[PDB]
């Protein structure tokens, strides 16, 4: 089910690389699938083969970004013992941004993606640690 | 009752899909809207008859009244589109992109 | 239109939302929605040009599909609970379908694409009606079921609306499209606080209307449907520049003006409910709107674009268009922050 | 939140309970600001219609000021009633549920040990 | 006027603002409890109206 | 005497002027009476 | 007379006097603790009604 | 006679699928006429009468007008049927197959929940007044002249303003 | 009702056929009339949060 | 305007008759003396069983048997 | 009570006022053809109102004091400069032509308002329908550019289709040599510089584009000079003209109402002449524009609204 995704937080970060990398690759692939769906819907391709090619490009790029993010985060948290430190997620986000920039063949996109994705991943780690909740229910 | 209502829900979903995915004719989309209305009317009628809720039998007829008014307005718009362009192809209706 | 038709269509336009707001039966709320949808189309297609017909057809198809989805939700709830009203035990998918269909009717992103085009295709007064009066009926139903709505769905819609309105307004040289994207952004803000405090949704609606109606009236004063067209205000009607600047800045949300209070109070309530990330993202992305309003202010009030020779004949004539309502609404929309506690 | 309050009366601007509260003093700062806003509205209307800003339509300006003050007075009375009702409900709920609002026991700074952070 | 005036005006200001602070804190807890439990004047969500139930004898016995 | 087309606002709309002045006077009189009555009711309810 | 040009020289002084009046009113509103602070807690001298008005 | 209503529902679903696939509006209107007939039959089976006959009558008239309008405006030199486009034909057969497949899949995942092929027809009419007299849906619909006159008022006003609306639109 | 005009006026345009347990033509009790009556009467008075 | 009404009768009798029948349909129910019985008969028609009430001694006007003198009488309908 | 839906409901209907001589009659012809005399006589004999040909100062004469204003306020164009240096470099040619078209549009609005409000017909010399002949002659002679022609065509497309055409058009045909001789006889030191090619272009436009087009919708009457003299004959032709053509037949009270509402707001009439098309010949520039606008608003009887200028004798301001 969807608990496959929530399995990401079982073992402390820095362990079960392969598994966390699989999870993040799945997340990236899903995001790329949705983005390709919207791009094909609005802004239609000239041919069905071209549309399928664009879907493949988007999905592969997003999956690669997610896989790199997960692998780099785990490898950092393992090489340095820090098992729950946002800098690991910042490094992973920068690696994902660099992957995006490389796949797009753009140094500016590489750098901006590194910075933005690293900040986003660090904030996600901080939120998981400190107990923030995206989409809180009305408590008042 | 249960299987009938499941089939009616799926029929409405099919009509909604036919509405959402266009196919170069405005009349066909209007017909899909009519099909959605028909499915909803059947669902309401079946529910009222099964519940013996006689006081709720007015509502199915009001559904038809308002659906018919909407269909008439849609047909008037189709007349205007045909006057403007010569056909009811939705490809022409794209002047507002800019 | 002749007087009988004008009366009979304006009464229907006014009655639709009144019936929805006063009805206890979901079917009669839907009837009010249908009244609005049917009665507004002739006024959209009144002028009869290809753009008017295209806008009317787009509006009709979108709104009819949304109404059918809403009726599906109503009928399924009737089947489930034997009642014509959503209860605490109504199914989550039924409520989600209702929310999505009503957001499609309103124009919240990603169900927003139709709105800027339909706004572009119609005269300015019709755009005013569409962006102000027609929002009340869909929002009333949501405000009636605010304890039942899904916070995740509503917040996704709200943040998407904020982002898409902010980014759309940047690329537009057309005043009607800019108004439509401003509508999308403010509706995102309105929907963000619906699950938590619908009184603030009503407050944001009221302030948005009190700001938008004067903006459309000022646009209608000279039929300024473009940035270049509005730039000639310093020559055609200089006196309105100060109020236009202040109204635009209030729409943007600069503190001292009244338009700040909705964003401020909504952020306060979201934070009270522990919605820090979404509140921060919304307040951060609501600055693109200030940017593309300040661009308008530069073009209209803080500089002087080139003018035409013929505008001297314009200057010669006498004008009588601005009602007594423009001054009242503009002052109320700009200079009312000190009375903030009364508004909430 | 207060729309389901017991004794709530639909579409009632000023319930009878509101008569017990003290009326807004008629030279209140808020009412004076509302009058000032009405005056500014008259001035802006003149400026928009191209009339002597401060000299034209004194009858119109008087009507603006008086109408603004009138509406402000009655609306402020309603708002005072609403705030009084809110405080009434809050204190009543606190009285009803003492176990949820226990009293506090503030130790003195003599017995409190706050950490010291040198500024070296 | 003298230092007493400013001193004992600051005392009054501090009292008022501290009381306002404690009330602002209490209102949030009160609202949280009322919303969570539903036993207060606020957040009383509507239910079907029993005034419009038909209690007269029906056509069939078992109703 | 000056304008070729006699100005649309050559003379005051005396009906409008009278009605506006009367409405302002009535609004003020009613406001003062309402304030006095409200104060009296408040004191009577609270026992002075 | 020459009032139409010189009357404008009463606004700012009027603003200052009105500000002094408003300050006195704000002083009145904070009358609590007038003689009730741990410091400055003397008993009223004969024929004295308030410590600092 | 235990599969009667299920067969009617399957026919209605197939008709709505044919309508959704959007052939030429002529065949779309024919499919909608068949669907309206089957819906009338289902309403009749559930004890209705006035409602089924009325829906059939209304849709007969509506599809007549739609036929006139489509021949006058939504026409093409080679109107498209269901078999004309092989993609449409393939998705039609796929829809039939995916209905016959989902029916079995649901019947397997649970045999009593959403669908119950076993005892199909056992749970059609729940409770009925055996010795009653005034029970037909005509009475419920006619309640609009006394008990629920507001519904009549809104419907009548909608139809009244429809004339002005269409006149203005077509002007 | 977002606006309680019907309660304000005392009129009932559409409040008298909101559920099965309401009034039916010729006193033909609906299906589950007793159960809906019991549920509505139990839930009356207390809020919609409590009644859940 | 008897002349105009007349010209209408001469050239467009159908509309004159339509409006005359409209007016007569509106008026006759008010004038007629039998309009009271139209609803009395509908009330008289018994479509549902008349459920008996439990006797308690405080019921002197409601009969005890179908053929008792007390209760509503339908002789007004018997000779209408 | 300004005209509006309320006034139309309470009365003030155009069809009620229209009579036999509630027409629009437009006199046309090359330069110096007798248009002025012919129009004056037609108007005097038929009871209609004469509208002298709109000029550079029509708007100033029709608004405010009624006096002509400085050319900086009235268009920064000069007919004398046009004739002296037709191929200028400040675009006086096209500035003059666009200003004259705008003035003619304003005058046509005034004439239509008069006709619809009172029912009395109007006799106009030339109109927005025949204005384009001068522009075409300018372009053919090289006095303006294709961009100027496109801008003029765009403004005409935006403005002209909103008004009804004249009922009758009366074209006085006089050949180019006689036009030239009449110009010399008049002896205008600047007008005499007009080349014969320009006049021939005007005649070519009149006879190729105007008359065939106007024949579609109006009643056209072509006269030679010897018939244009003795205007009684032209009036006798008009008095028996039968109008069974054009858009005037399909109008009704609730079309005249909206035409009147459009034509009653002079600001809305000229709205589209000021579209922000940045043609150098017409673009002013912020500094000069603000200078001229302030100088204009400092003119007597122009600082405030018409009823609110105490300097020009307006009274009761404090109660208006
Ligand atoms: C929160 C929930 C609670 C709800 C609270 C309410 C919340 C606010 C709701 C939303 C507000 C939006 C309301 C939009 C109103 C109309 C907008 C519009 O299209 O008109 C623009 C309108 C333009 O007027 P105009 O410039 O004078 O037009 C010239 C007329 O043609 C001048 O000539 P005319 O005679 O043709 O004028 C039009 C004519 C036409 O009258 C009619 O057509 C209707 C009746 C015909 C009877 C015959 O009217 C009449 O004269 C009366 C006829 C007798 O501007 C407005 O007056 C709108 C005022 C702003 C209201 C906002 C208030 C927010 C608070
Ligand atoms: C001094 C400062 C004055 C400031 C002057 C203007 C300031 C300009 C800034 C404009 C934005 C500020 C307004 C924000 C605002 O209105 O709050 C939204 C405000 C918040 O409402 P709420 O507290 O959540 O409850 C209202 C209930 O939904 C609806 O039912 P309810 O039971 O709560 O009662 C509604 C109330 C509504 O009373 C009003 O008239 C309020 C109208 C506010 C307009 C702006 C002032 O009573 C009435 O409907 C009138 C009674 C007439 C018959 C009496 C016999 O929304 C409304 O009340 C409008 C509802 C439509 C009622 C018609
Ligand atoms: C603040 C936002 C400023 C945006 C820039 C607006 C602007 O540039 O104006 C056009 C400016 C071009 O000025 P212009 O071409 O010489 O002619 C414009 C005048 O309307 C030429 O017309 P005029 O000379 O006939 O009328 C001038 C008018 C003077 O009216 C004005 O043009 C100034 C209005 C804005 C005053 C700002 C007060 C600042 C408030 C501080 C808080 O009347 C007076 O001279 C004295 C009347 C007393 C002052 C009017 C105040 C009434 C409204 C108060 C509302 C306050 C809202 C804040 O650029
Ligand atoms: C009503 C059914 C609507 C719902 C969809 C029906 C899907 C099943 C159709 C089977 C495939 C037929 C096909 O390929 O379409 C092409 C055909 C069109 O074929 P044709 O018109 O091009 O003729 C074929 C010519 N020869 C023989 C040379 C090849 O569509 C139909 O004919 C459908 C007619 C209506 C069928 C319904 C009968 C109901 C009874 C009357 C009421
Ligand atoms: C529930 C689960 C939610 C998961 C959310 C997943 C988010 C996926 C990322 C967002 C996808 C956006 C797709 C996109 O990039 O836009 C494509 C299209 C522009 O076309 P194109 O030029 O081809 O794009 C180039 C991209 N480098 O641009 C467009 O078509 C505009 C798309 C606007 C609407 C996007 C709505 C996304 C949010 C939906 C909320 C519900
Ligand atoms: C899920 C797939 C739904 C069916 C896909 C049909 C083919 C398609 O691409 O959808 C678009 C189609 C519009 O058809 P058209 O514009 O003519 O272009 C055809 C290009 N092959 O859209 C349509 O024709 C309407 C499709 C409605 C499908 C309803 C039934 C689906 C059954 C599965
Ligand atoms: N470039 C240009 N010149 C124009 C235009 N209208 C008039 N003129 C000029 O203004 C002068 C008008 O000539 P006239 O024939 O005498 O006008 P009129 O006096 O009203 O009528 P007539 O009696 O025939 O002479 C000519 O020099 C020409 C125009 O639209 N464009």
């Amino acid at each position: 089910v969807k608990r496959f995704f929530e399995s990401y937080h079982e073992v402390p970060d820095g362990t079960q690389c392969h598994r966390k990398t699989y999870i993040t690759t799945a997340l990236g692939g899903i995001c790329g699938i949705i983005g390709s769906a919207y791009s094909v819907s609005l802004n239609p391709a000239d041919s069905t083969l071209e549309a399928v090619a664009r879907v493949g490009r988007y999905t592969f790029t997003a999956a690669a970004i997610g896989a790199m993010f997960g692998l780099t985060t785990c490898v950092s948290a393992q090489v340095r013992e820090k098992p729950d430190d946002p800098l690991n997620y910042f490094i992973g986000g920068c690696a994902g941004g660099l992957t995006l920039g490389a796949r797009t063949h753009s140094y500016g996109t590489a750098a901006m993606g590194c910075v933005y994705m690293g900040t986003a991943a660090a904030l996600f780690k901080i939120g998981k640690l400190e107990g923030w909740e995206l989409f809180p229910t009305p408590k008042v | 009752m249960p299987s009938t209502f499941f089939n009616l829900t799926m029929a409405f979903s099919l009509s909604l899909l036919g509405t959402l995915m266009f196919r170069s004719h405005l009349m066909s989309t209007l017909l899909c809207l009519e099909g959605m209305v028909l499915s909803l009317f059947i669902m309401t009628s079946v529910t009222s008859l099964n519940s013996n809720s006689m006081s709720s039998m007015p509502i199915p007829i009001t559904i038809l009244v308002f659906a018919a008014c909407e269909a008439a307005v849609g047909l008037a718009l189709l007349v205007k589109v045909s006057n403007t362009y010569g056909t009811d192809y939705v490809q022409n209706l794209n002047l507002l992109q800019c | 239109m002749n007087p009988i038709t004008l009366a009979i269509i304006y009464f229907t336009i006014f009655l639709g939302p009144v019936i929805t707001m006063s009805s206890t039966n979901l079917m009669l709320m839907w009837v009010g929605l249908e009244f609005s949808l049917l009665a507004i189309i002739p006024m959209l297609i009144n002028k009869k040009n290809p753009r008017s017909t295209e806008a009317a057809t787009k509006y009709f198809v979108t709104q009819a599909t949304a109404s059918m989805i809403i009726l599906l939700a109503i009928v399924l709830n009737y089947k489930q609970l034997g009642t014509w009203m959503f209860q605490q035990q109504t199914n989550g998918l039924i409520l989600n379908m209702t929310l999505m269909a009503l957001s499609m009717k309103l124009g919240l992103a990603p169900f927003h694409f139709w709105l800027p085009e339909v706004t572009q295709g119609i005269p300015l007064h019709m755009g005013l009606i569409l962006l102000t009066w027609q929002k009340i009926a869909p929002l009333s139903i949501l405000i009636q079921i605010y304890p039942l709505l899904n916070s995740t769905i509503i917040l996704m819609l709200a943040i998407t609306s904020i982002f898409m309105g902010a980014w759309g307004g940047l690329n537009q040289t057309q005043m009607r499209k800019i108004m439509a994207y401003s509508s999308i952004a403010h509706m995102g803000w309105m929907l963000a606080i619906l699950p938590y405090n619908p009184s603030l949704t009503l407050l944001n609606l009221m302030i948005y209307i009190i700001l938008t109606a004067p903006m459309f009236m000022a646009l209608m004063l000279n039929n300024s449907m473009t940035i270049n067209s509005i730039s000639l205000l310093w020559n055609k009607t200089p006196a309105m520049l100060t109020m236009i600047s202040l109204m635009l800045l209030s729409l943007g949300g600069l503190p001292p003006l009244t338009g700040f209070l909705p964003k401020w109070i909504i952020i306060t309530e979201l934070m009270k409910n522990n919605c820090l990330i979404m509140a921060t993202l919304m307040a951060m992305m609501a600055l693109l709107n200030l940017f593309f309003y300040t661009r308008l202010i530069y073009s209209t009030s803080l500089t002087m674009f080139p003018t035409n020779n013929n505008s001297k004949m314009m200057t010669h004539q006498t004008k009588t268009k601005p009602n007594l309502m423009f001054s009242t609404l503009a002052i109320m929309s700009t200079m009312t922050l000190p009375l903030a506690p009364q508004l909430i | 939140m207060m729309n389901g309050r017991p004794g709530h009366e639909p579409l009632k601007f000023l319930p009878d309970e509101a008569r017990s509260l003290p009326p807004p003093k008629l030279n209140d700062p808020r009412l004076v600001y509302m009058g000032l806003l009405g005056y500014c509205t008259g001035l802006m209307d003149n400026m928009l219609r191209m009339r002597p800003v401060m000299r034209a339509g004194l009858h119109r300006q008087l009507l603006f000021v008086t109408s603004f003050v009138f509406a402000g007075y009655f609306y402020l009375k309603r708002q005072n009633y609403l705030y009084a009702v809110k405080d009434h409900d809050m204190f009543g709920y606190i009285k009803l549920h003492p176990e949820d609002f226990p009293e506090k026991e503030k130790k003195t700074y003599a017995e409190i040990l706050e950490p010291f952070h040198p500024v070296r | 006027d003298g230092p007493e005036k400013n001193y004992e005006k600051t005392l009054a200001i501090l009292q008022i603002e501290s009381e306002k602070a404690e009330l602002r804190l209490k209102e949030q807890e009160v609202r949280r409890l009322m919303r969570a439990r539903g036993d207060g004047p606020w957040y009383q969500f509507p239910t079907p109206e029993k005034e419009f139930i038909d209690h007269s004898p029906k056509a069939t016995p078992d109703n | 005497k000056f304008y070729v087309r006699e100005p649309v606002n050559a003379k005051p709309n005396w009906l409008a002027v009278g009605l506006s002045v009367g409405a302002s006077v009535f609004m003020w009189i009613y406001l003062i009476q309402t304030h006095n009555e409200d104060v009296l009711e408040y004191k009577r309810r609270n026992g002075l | 007379q020459l009032l139409r040009e010189h009357w404008v020289h009463i606004l700012v002084p009027a603003g200052f006097v009105f500000g002094c009046y408003l300050d006195r009113k704000d002083d009145e509103k904070l009358t609590a603790f007038r003689n009730k602070s741990m410091l400055f807690q003397r008993e009223l001298r004969p024929n004295e009604e308030v410590t600092w008005k | 006679m235990n599969n009667y209503i299920f067969v009617l529902s399957s026919l209605f679903l197939v008709g709505c699928l044919g309508l959704a696939l959007k052939p030429s509006p002529i065949y779309g209107g024919l499919g909608l006429i068949v669907s309206g007939f089957v819906g009338c039959l289902m309403v009749l089976g559930f004890g209705g009468s006035f409602l089924g006959l009325m829906v059939f009558l209304i849709y007969l008239g509506g599809m007549l007008v739609v036929f006139g309008y489509t021949t006058a405006m939504a026409t093409e030199e080679y109107p498209e049927t269901w078999g004309s486009n092989w993609l449409i034909l393939g998705f039609l057969v796929l829809g039939v197959i995916m209905e016959v497949f989902l029916i079995c899949v649901l019947n397997y995942y649970d045999e009593v929940g959403v669908i119950n092929l076993d005892g199909l027809g056992d749970w059609l009419m729940y409770e009925v007044d055996d010795v009653g007299v005034m029970l037909e849906g005509g009475i419920g619909v006619a309640a609009m002249y006394s008990c629920a006159t507001w519904m009549m008022v809104v419907a009548g006003w909608s139809l009244f303003a429809g004339i002005f609306i269409i006149i203005e639109i077509t002007r | 009702p977002f606006l309680d005009i019907q309660k304000k006026l005392g009129i009932s345009l559409d409040r008298h056929f909101m559920f099965l347990s309401a009034e039916q033509p010729y006193k033909n009790a609906a299906r589950c009339h007793a159960f809906e009556k019991e549920w509505i009467e139990c839930a009356h008075g207390i809020g919609g949060t409590r009644a859940k | 305007i008897s002349a105009f009404l007349k010209n209408a009768w001469a050239k467009e009798p159908v509309l004159v008759v339509s409006f005359s029948v409209w007016g007569l349909a509106i008026i006759m129910p008010m004038i007629s003396p039998y309009t009271k019985y139209a609803s009395m008969i509908n009330k008289a028609t018994p479509y549902n069983y008349p459920v008996p009430v439990r006797d308690d001694g405080n019921m002197p006007d409601v009969p005890s048997h179908p053929q008792d003198p007390l209760g509503p009488s339908l002789d007004w309908l018997k000779n209408l | 009570l300004r005209y509006g839906l309320l006034a139309a409901i309470l009365g003030d209907k155009t069809t009620k006022k229209l009579h036999e001589y509630s027409r629009v009659i437009t006199v046309d012809g090359n330069i110096c053809s007798g248009k002025n005399k012919l129009a004056k006589e037609i108007a005097q004999q038929l009871g209609m109102k004469h509208y002298p040909e709109a000029g550079i100062q029509y708007s100033s004469t029709t608004t405010g004091d009624g006096r002509p204003l400085d050319i900086e306020f009235s268009g920064s164009c000069s007919l004398e400069k046009f004739y002296d240096d037709p191929k200028s470099n400040d675009g006086n040619s096209y500035r003059l032509q666009s200003w004259l078209y705008a003035s003619r549009l304003l005058q046509y609005a005034d004439a239509l308002e008069h006709l619809l409000s009172t029912g009395q017909g109007v006799v106009l010399e030339r109109s927005i329908y025949s204005d384009f002949v001068f522009l075409e002659a300018m372009y053919n002679q090289g006095y303006i550019r294709k961009q100027c022609v496109d801008h003029y065509n765009e403004i005409k497309r935006l403005t002209l289709p909103e008004y009804l055409p004249p009922h009758a058009v009366i074209y006085i045909d006089v050949p180019v040599p006689e036009v030239q001789s009449r110009i010399q006889k008049k002896g205008d030191p600047h007008e005499m510089k007009v080349t014969s090619a320009y006049l021939q272009d005007i005649e070519n436009a009149y006879k190729k584009t105007f008359l065939p087009k106007m024949s579609e919708m109006c009643e056209v009457l072509v006269y030679d000079s010897w018939e244009a003299e003795d205007p009684t004959k032209v009036v006798e032709d008009i008095e028996y003209l039968k109008y069974n053509k054009g858009p005037w037949l399909k109008q009704d009270d609730w079309t005249f109402h909206y035409l009147r509402m459009l034509v009653q707001d002079k600001t809305e009439v000229l709205n589209y002449t000021t579209i922000p098309v940045y043609l150098p010949e017409i673009t002013i520039g912020a500094h000069q524009g603000s200078r001229i606008y302030n100088s204009f608003r400092e003119l007597p009887g122009r600082k405030y609204a018409p009823g609110y200028n105490a300097e020009v004798g307006d009274k009761w301001i404090w109660l208006k």
